[PDB]
RNA sequence: CUAAGAAAUUCACGGCGGGCUUGAUGUCCGCGUCUACCUG
């Protein structure tokens, strides 16, 4: 009868590691392996009262008592070295492969049936179209999430590091790449067959990627945060491996998979991230809404019980939403 | 496992870890680690049940340990 | 019905750096490198009880009492060297652009509504009015915050700089021009045509500002203050500590950015004057109280509300208050 | 001259898959630390 698996979770493909931020000169792009890091230090600040107050407390005499007493943070920032311009973000990138084999399914037939659409998939495609794609963002840096803007020449540059050595490497300018078309390059093609390969399986692959955005002498960098869990105040911690701020390995990876153009109301809006109710938060709202059917998981459900297949712009979401993991259970 | 408010709305949702966000000023005190919890639209306010406590009133009232929670917050289904 | 978001935020523009502090003589020409830090030292002073007493404690055995046990502190100081008179600041200032568009917004119509609104003032009047009250900030030394009262010649140095090396550099002297009458030159109207063109998003702009104060010889410059904990309170600990940034003395990167948008001249309460910093609720600190209150309608929350949804433009010095306040950032949500 | 006298709990185990925490901020201003002293 084919009923919908029970428990089914999803090992991911293309994980990455942690980024790291370092420091220097553009000039010394090219034997930059000892550049300091960016470190993290606390500073202080001092607020005012800027939020939009009701309109029963809106008395006068309150207004300037409020803010006669500020409220005094105490917030970590991270800033480039006063004698450098240019950060460096360094992490790497492993592409797993296998991407239909789940995890923990429940029933052999649901388990085999998935297999077998997925191997068909694989078979009339390859999955060049999911990675002529992730190709992309890499080339144009998205990873670099709020450094990005107002950078003014972003050179990305990434390695095949089969053995300790590089196999082939990779120059590109994030800036000549838009952050909307998806264009055909010379060197978009050796590499997203090179991620192609790596998904299929036919190999491994790990590559190293580095960033350089040009902001300005003594300018301001952007980490990931943490958690303030639990008077000695404080506010906006910003995460650090071993003193050295970093990008977290999901925020990372999050532009990895901004891929998705395939969705109703696409008014050249750009892409989102792919996700099961295919949704971004800072839009607001969850496209791919449950009452269309244009969803990830009556898209899945249509396809591997009763085997409508839809059209090849769906198909290859679907595959890339196995691709990034998650559960699927009926939890 | 505790005795919030009154509420009836919906199988809550509950933590004690609890950060408050500033960004999106309609929704206050945003909570952190989350469990999950199912009362099933019970009737009065102790009927928590995360995996063993759902009947025994007095043995309720025996767990006051972490308990009298408000309630009020990001959601009226949402306790804290 | 069109009502306002519940998420909103806008980044910044007009992104500062922390301002390095150095010291030297004149002949300031070549101070690329040679110039040392101005390192932060520490002191003892030794007070009297100089605050006001209530009408209890009006007793001469308690007040011989508090002066006879004195208070003892360690502050922390810094001062140039003794064979150099002139302070020299440096930050790098840069514009972004795009400043109309938020960052996180619920309704989709909304921010429409919102980015049609700000183009129509775009296409309408350009940011020349917003880009030289900038540059009049930038010009003289407003962010010398007070380094710069009791100087002689705060000679203010901007390089604009396309790539590693200089594309265009002025210099202006920061007691010619004021700090209450925003007269346009022959410079700063080339240098609102260059922060203008930043903040339409026409190019990138990377503005490295120096500024020299002569104050004189050995004598005592201010960094910002920093804010120490609750700690131990006994004899000896420390009572003001600066801020510093690789053993050298500087100001915060907000203490730059709250002189720079020392713009709003269009409070209704002139009875003073004083370009005030730029603020929802529009309110400065030392002066206490609060202008553009909401009792009256001339505020920031009442005005985007009027602007946006009903459509009632308001006036055009009241309008730049807005798209200022926009540049600036913050969270506008219900 | 003791709520004294007395006493084997043991064996074996798959926690596990997924993730954007964002936006902004002025820490201000004032100060006397004194008096002495044999290290062989």
């Amino acid at each position: 009868i084919l009923s919908t698996a029970s428990v089914l979770a999803f090992e991911r493909k293309l994980d990455p590691s942690d980024a790291l931020m370092s420091a220097g000169a553009w000039a010394q792009r090219d034997a930059s392996q000892e550049w300091p890091a960016v470190t993290v230090r606390e500073k202080s600040v001092r607020g005012t009262i800027s939020n939009r107050l009701k309109t029963k407390d809106r008395d006068p005499a309150k207004l300037d008592a409020s803010i006669q007493s500020p409220n005094l943070q105490t917030v970590d920032v991270a800033n480039l070295p006063s004698d450098a311009d240019t950060l460096k973000v360094r992490f790497t990138l492993r592409v797993l492969g296998g991407a239909g084999t789940p995890s923990a399914c429940n029933d052999a037939a649901y388990r085999d049936k998935l297999l077998q659409t997925v191997a068909t998939y694989v078979n009339d495609q390859g999955f060049a179209e999911l990675a002529r794609r992730y190709a992309h963002n890499l080339a144009n840096a998205r990873f670099l999430w709020r450094n990005r803007v107002g950078a003014e020449a972003v050179e990305v540059r990434i390695n095949h590091i089969r053995q300790g050595e590089v196999a082939r490497a990779w120059r590109f300018d994030a800036l000549a790449i838009g952050l909307r078309d998806f264009k055909a390059d010379a060197e978009l093609d050796a590499l997203a067959e090179l991620i192609a390969s790596g998904l299929s399986g036919s190999g491994h692959v790990l590559l190293e990627v580095v960033a350089f955005a040009r902001i300005g002498d003594g300018q301001e960098v952007f980490p990931s945060q943490e958690l303030i869990l639990d008077k000695g105040q404080k506010s906006k911690t910003l995460y650090s491996v071993r003193d050295a701020a970093a990008i977290h390995s999901q925020k990372i990876g999050n532009a990895l998979r901004t891929i998705d153009t395939w969705y109703p109301d696409e008014d050249g809006l750009g892409p989102i991230a792919v996700e099961p109710y295919g949704s971004v938060t800072s839009q607001g709202k969850a496209y791919r809404q449950p009452k269309q059917k244009l969803d990830f998981y009556t898209l899945l459900d249509n396809w591997v019980l009763r085997d409508e297949a839809p059209a090849v712009e769906q198909q290859h979401y679907v595959i890339a939403n196995l691709i990034r993991g998650g559960v699927f259970g009926e939890a | 496992t505790m005795s919030t408010a009154y509420i009836i709305f919906n199988s809550s949702v509950a933590a004690v870890v609890d950060t408050e966000i500033a960004n999106g000023a309609n929704v206050t005190f945003s909570t952190v680690t989350v469990k999950e919890e199912i009362n099933a639209n019970r009737d009065f306010n102790l009927v928590n049940a995360q995996n063993g406590k759902i009947s025994r009133a007095k043995r309720w009232g025996n767990e006051a340990s972490k308990c009298e929670y408000f309630g009020r917050e990001i959601n009226p289904t949402e306790f804290f």
